[PDB]
């Protein structure tokens, strides 16, 4: 279970506006699924915690520029402001000097755990956006990838039952 | 690393809460002709980010003259702030309003002003509150206010009519 | 925080009457070393400056 | 509260072009806690600083500010911007200033290109009075009553240059954030994006 | 047993100006695929994942949606792109779109007409075939009739449509009728007319066949 | 540059069987799992097979189910695709694409040009090749008329291809399991009838080439 | 012996295109000392490591390779590769795992542009068995005798991004060799070239 | 061993001295002698030492059995290039000798 | 039955001198505590009283020689320990039925 | 992975002769299977090794 | 050295029941008894992710 998993992966490109979100994605609802093998510890368990690591990679060709913003929100934006989400932990992408973050949260959330078969609302809601928009030459690729990893840490389970199947 | 966390790099922390007091005060001179080396730094790494900022000469900054404090989050929020309100229109009728901190919830039904505005600081919250009423208008008339844990049995929020509530199953409740 | 080993750009090398300056520099990569091999091909003092 | 208040956020982003003009007012900042002209469209919604979240909550404040400005560029765009600071007011009008008569007051250089992709700028307090007002309920100008201690300014430096085949100008974000903050006499108002 | 559908069938769209099309799903689906097809051509690596980008695409596309719902979204219409495209899902049993046609679009251009009697060696067949060509018109939709003897007859019509021009962005539509020898031999005039959104009267053309 | 060659196919009587060979190149063929593709004549697509990497796993839709073959060797680079007891709803495009890999899902990316299955049970047959002559302006408009082939490819060639600018060459249609199709030339009132206008019709299957003339009346 | 097989030596060329699509699968190799997929035409020759050559001469081994990856980019290309290595025998098929499901199984990043040009990596020995047989003389396909330990295959971790007026396209040698080696049992048995 | 590839070109160069000849050694094991990697990336330098190796007592030149040492060089990764870059580059080898020992005056070399 | 033994479990057997098995189910819940719901009438998700369902299998027949009763009947007692509750209230609890 | 797990049952007859085996199992070969939650490990590993218990 | 799942050799513990005594019964008893079986592992070690299982 400590380990690492690809999850999610997007192309950012030029057209993308200011803010514009690039990447709305879900650390949990992702994570469990049928294409690991860590599902298999999760599936025979109603109820876990944990803490959270990310990591994010793109590769920017020092011709380009730009800037991403990775935030780390519980529950979700909601209304709140779009501006100051660096005060959530994050990091920013820089085609200029990082590459790569790392992110790393406890375990935050309403009630005592996380329960996957009938989640209340999603815990880490992982947000991305455009920082400032990707400004490019000529014949330069205008397009740029970007990843994502994640895993668990201090996870403890509970409650064994067959009834996820 | 019993959680297994390997690396080369330093491992750090970021944003830690009330860094300093707000009331200005000592807890010399501050800095200059020395070297103003945190000037230029860069904003990621948080250790790069965590070096004290400094740019030009200062002076310690004097003195605060008063001691009432209000950057406390307490000692501001101990001042009240608006709730809901509303009337009657008719004799031995109940209204009911929930307690709901939905940002989603917009007011005249929801929270209103400065308290929609507050608590959408900060994610969890627990505790206590002070709740406060106050009545106008017509005297001698009477009146019950019972509380209700969330879930139980309750008639509908953002109405006035009549309990089909046993008053015993009202008042054991305190 | 162990660091990663530093590459070396700047190196600079030399003999007799010569010097060179490099950019794409690294380390020298010898085998073996000077050798006596005790049964002499030829005995005569070997040659030199003395010698010729 | 020190919390929200300690921690940069974004505050204006402005272009900046490979034809703009050596002496040149790129862009004036009013330096208060209260300043954000960034908003986004769809959703609906505005952006607000943290801190200006919650000064706006406040009659006055004083102390330093951090602008922290941080810069895109490539490693092959070069430039200079500058930052030079006018106390004053926040209506004095320093749309009349050259470069020289601006450098006169307190300033600071950087560079676009290197490996510092951030500087850290430190407004030292300066007024006449230990505070400054949230003027912005009160409708009209009143004289002598004051929130920004003084506008601040970015000029061009220098030219920008680069080669051809990249991007042919320079975003900057503003970053915003304050320490030793104090403040007092509290207040709801709603402040509205002041534009321009 | 899980099917994909397309609300647009057929689109048409000029230069300079933002395009959309739709591929909605029988079930939830996570990610959708998009293939291109040009005419005579194998369909092509075009928009896989759901928003990412082959390689060889112009950057002016794109995609978004999600669950049941998709979309492509093309941001300024040029010429170039005219052809068919396919969506599909890989949730189960492999299943593709039912194709959205997109087209160009000009200013209408009214049919120039021919009709042609039938080959008098068709005739020594036996048979007669009576002919009508539709060239060069714009918009492609039309309805045709065949009189004879001033008449209106619809059996034994047979209708041919080109794709559309790659020059005059046009269209020529075929239209044949074909009787017996005797049929054919049982009239005298025969005439081709066709309602058309650009010409308000129909364009007539006709011949007799006592004539010649 | 990949490269992908179908093979082998044609009209088939209904009960026939067939195979089908893709040709690959330019790629580690091993690497891939390779595909067959079923185009409709309406632009219609379904998807009939995929092997995996080595012999490995066959899969199959539910239609075509036992009914079909699909097999490998590496060592050439080349596919078969074994049908059987065919029916009528078979006869469309098949094409062998290379099935490859992305984050969650399968994609395909190169599509050989396919070669052409017909599942019916007619004779081979030549079509008739009728001139059209008019019965008045600057410019003529002119055709071929070609009737009643059942085999589906067919060319049709003005002079020698020189006038297909004006050329609409127009679908062919089915009707009493005999293809009808039409092909028109537009020219100017100085070269025809002052000039040899003819068609070349040419029929493969049936290796049929008519020559008509198109003389005014 | 330790000596040659303590070196590294080239083993496989693959090329890597700019036209490469995220989550391919670029290349295979079943891991093994006795894999050279390399060759040259004139003069008449075939590649074979030093490894392959020793092995090659005996009936079995174990011991941990070292697959070292030397990439050879400019400065101003960027991308990332991914090596993700598969247990079980040389025969299971893995053509049909996604990016995702690869990961699951133990991996390691790398970045093409740097100061690093060179990443070692250490398949530690995974098997049911203390060894395993060199297979290839036996010549038919035996249940459960096996050589390669597993296969390992090198994903498109991101694009190839690029200035345009550079080389659209990056090749990476595979260099080969190994450290606790043990072997035995020695023959004769001249191994002709793998290929695909 | 010197070379200058700017550094928007790219390959890699080998360099391995091999005493006697390739002969039938395989091509792709050179890395087992002595050797370095000219990598446009990287090092755009090498240097390589040996001490003495041959089958007899010491070379003799008006009549050498057959050379010492070869030293080959060969393309490791093709050079690939942008459009106006120069599409060569140069390459230059230098050498001395080390302990060098002298035996048997004589003027017969004339 | 299978996928029923994957969960926390227990065997007992009928016959001996033992006439009852102590049980004891350890709190198992996301949260530290439970609702009593059943003043609030419909269902509303989330709120929750029973930490989970307890299911009874028939692990072997019933074997009996011919001559005695055919069944054996079972009560099923409950009690509780290291309880802690709070929040008082006047609720009739009717007759949990099925 | 440590726990228990319901295998395999079979009712015992009268008409079963001597020796007549009643039950031929395996152990590995049932485990592994998709109605346990146990199998979540094996699953993702492809050695394993083991002491048994039986009941 | 240890099995595996996907291609096992051979099954390693066959479990055989038999009749060792047959069962004899009166007249009315039940002519049939259950039988079950339990199982769990010990020391289990792994060894080998991998997602080639799926």
């Amino acid at each position: 279970g400590e380990k690492f998993f690809l999850i999610h992966s997007a192309r950012w490109l030029t057209t993308h506006a200011l803010f514009h979100e690039v990447a709305k994605l879900d650390v949990v609802k992702l994570l469990y699924n049928e294409q690991f093998a860590v599902q298999g510890l999760l599936r025979y368990h109603t109820y876990a915690r944990f803490g959270i690591e990310i990591q994010v990679q793109i590769n920017p060709t020092p011709f380009q520029q730009g800037g991403l913003i990775c935030a780390m929100v519980p529950g979700d934006q909601s209304y709140g402001s779009i501006a100051s989400l660096t005060v959530y932990p994050h990091g920013l992408l820089n085609c200029n000097i990082n590459n790569v973050v790392r992110i790393k949260v406890p375990f935050i959330y309403t009630r005592g755990a996380y329960h996957f078969k009938d989640p209340q609302y999603p815990v880490w809601e992982l947000t991305i956006r455009v920082w400032s928009e990707l400004n490019i030459g000529t014949g330069t690729s205008a397009y740029t990838s970007l990843n994502v990893l994640a895993r668990f840490t201090d996870l403890e389970l509970h409650g064994l039952t067959p009834l996820s199947t | 690393d019993d959680s297994g966390g390997f690396s080369t790099t330093v491992s750090t922390e970021q944003n830690v809460p009330d860094p300093q007091v707000g009331i200005t005060t000592m807890r010399m001179d501050v800095s200059g002709v020395q070297a103003p080396v945190g000037a230029i730094t860069t904003i990621e790494d948080p250790v790069l980010a965590k070096k004290v900022p400094e740019t030009f000469p200062e002076l310690k900054p004097g003195e605060s003259r008063h001691t009432s404090d209000h950057m406390s989050i307490y000692k501001f929020m101990g001042r009240s702030h608006f709730l809901c309100t509303f009337t009657f229109n008719s004799n031995n009728k109940e209204y009911t309003f929930p307690i709901t901190l939905s940002s989603t919830s917009n007011p005249p039904h929801g929270l209103p002003s400065t308290l929609r505005w507050f608590f959408n600081l900060f994610q969890l919250y627990r505790g206590p509150l002070d709740l406060t009423i106050i009545i106008t208008g017509a005297t001698d008339v009477d009146g019950m206010a019972w509380f209700t844990p969330v879930g139980l049995a309750v008639d509908t929020p953002w109405v006035e009519k009549e309990s089909a509530l046993q008053i015993d199953y009202k008042t054991a409740l305190g | 925080e162990q660091m990663i080993q530093s590459v070396d750009r700047t190196a600079v090398t030399g003999a007799s009457y010569f010097t060179s300056v490099d950019q794409s520099s690294v380390h020298t990569a010898e085998v073996g070393s000077h050798q006596i091999e005790p049964l002499k091909t030829s005995v005569d003092k070997p040659g030199s400056k003395k010698t010729q | 509260f020190t919390t929200w208040t300690s921690i940069p956020t974004l505050a204006a982003q402005f272009p900046f072009n490979a034809s703009d003009s050596v002496g040149q007012q790129i862009k004036v900042i009013p330096v208060d806690p209260y300043f954000f002209q960034m908003t986004n469209t769809n959703p609906d919604q505005k952006c607000i600083t943290a801190l200006a979240s919650i000064c706006q909550m406040f009659c006055f404040w004083r102390g330093d500010l951090v602008f922290d400005f941080q810069v895109f560029p490539t490693k092959y765009h070069s430039g200079r911007l500058l930052f030079c600071f006018v106390p004053g007011n926040e209506l004095i009008d320093v749309t009349g200033i050259t470069l020289k008569q601006a450098t006169t007051a307190p300033c600071a250089v950087m560079d676009i290109a290197g490996v510092q992709s951030t500087l850290r700028f430190r407004v030292p307090w300066i007024s006449d009075t230990p505070y400054r007002v949230n003027r912005y309920t009160k409708e009209a100008h009143q004289k002598g009553e004051y929130t920004a201690i003084g506008k601040l300014i970015v000029y061009c430096y220098n030219r920008l240059t680069s080669p051809s085949n990249v991007a042919h100008h320079v975003r900057v974000n503003v970053y915003l954030s304050a320490i030793n903050l104090e403040c007092f006499a509290p207040l709801y108002h709603a402040m509205d994006v002041t534009t321009q | 047993d899980i099917v994909l559908t397309q609300s647009p069938a057929i689109m048409s769209a000029s230069p300079g100006e933002k395009v959309t099309m739709t591929c909605s799903a029988s079930s939830s689906v996570s990610y959708i695929h998009w293939y291109q097809q040009k005419s005579g051509t194998s369909p092509k690596r075009w928009i896989y994942d759901t928003s990412r980008l082959a390689f060889g695409v112009p950057g002016r596309f794109s995609g978004s949606g999600s669950g049941t719902s998709y979309s492509l979204t093309i941001s300024s219409m040029e010429a170039e792109d005219a052809a068919t495209y396919y969506c599909q899902q890989w949730s189960s049993n492999y299943t593709f779109g039912g194709g959205t046609n997109l087209e160009i679009k000009r200013a209408d251009a009214a049919p120039t007409v021919s009709i042609f009697p039938p080959s008098s060696e068709q005739l020594t067949s036996g048979g007669a075939s009576v002919v009508c060509f539709l060239n060069n018109f714009y918009p492609k939709d039309i309805n045709v009739k065949w009189k004879i003897d001033g008449s209106e007859r619809q059996n034994g019509v047979l209708n041919s449509w080109t794709d559309q021009d790659s020059k005059d962005s046009t269209y020529s539509m075929s239209s044949t009728l074909t009787l017996t020898k005797d049929e054919y031999e049982r009239h005298n005039s025969y005439t081709c007319e066709a309602t058309h959104k650009t010409s308000t009267s129909p364009i007539v053309k006709s011949f007799n066949r006592n004539e010649c | 540059e990949v490269k992908l060659v179908e093979s082998g196919g044609g009209s088939v009587k209904p009960g026939g069987s067939l195979k089908l060979s893709c040709a690959a190149s330019g790629f580690s063929f091993s690497t891939y799992g390779m595909s067959w593709v079923r185009q409709t004549p309406e632009k219609r697509l379904e998807w009939v097979a995929t092997i995996s990497g080595g012999g490995g796993y066959t899969y199959y839709p539910d239609s075509v189910k036992g009914r079909f073959t699909i097999s490998r060797d590496n060592a050439r680079n080349i596919l078969y695709l074994q049908m059987s007891s065919l029916r009528s709803g078979d006869t469309a495009m098949y094409y062998c694409a290379r099935r490859v890999t992305t984050v969650a899902e399968y994609y395909f990316d190169y599509w050989g040009q396919g070669t052409t299955l017909t599942v019916s049970s007619p004779k081979t047959t030549p079509p008739s090749v009728y001139p059209l002559a008019p019965a008045a302006a600057s410019m003529v408009t002119l055709g071929c008329l070609v009737k009643g082939y059942f085999p589906e490819p067919v060319t049709v060639t003005w002079n020698s291809g020189s006038l297909s600018s004006g050329v609409h060459t127009f679908p062919a249609v089915l009707q009493s399991d005999l293809y009808t199709l039409s092909s028109s030339v537009t020219v100017p009132s100085s070269t025809w009838p002052s000039e040899t206008v003819t068609c070349n019709v040419a029929h493969p299957a049936s290796s049929t080439k008519v020559d008509k003339k198109i003389v005014p009346r």
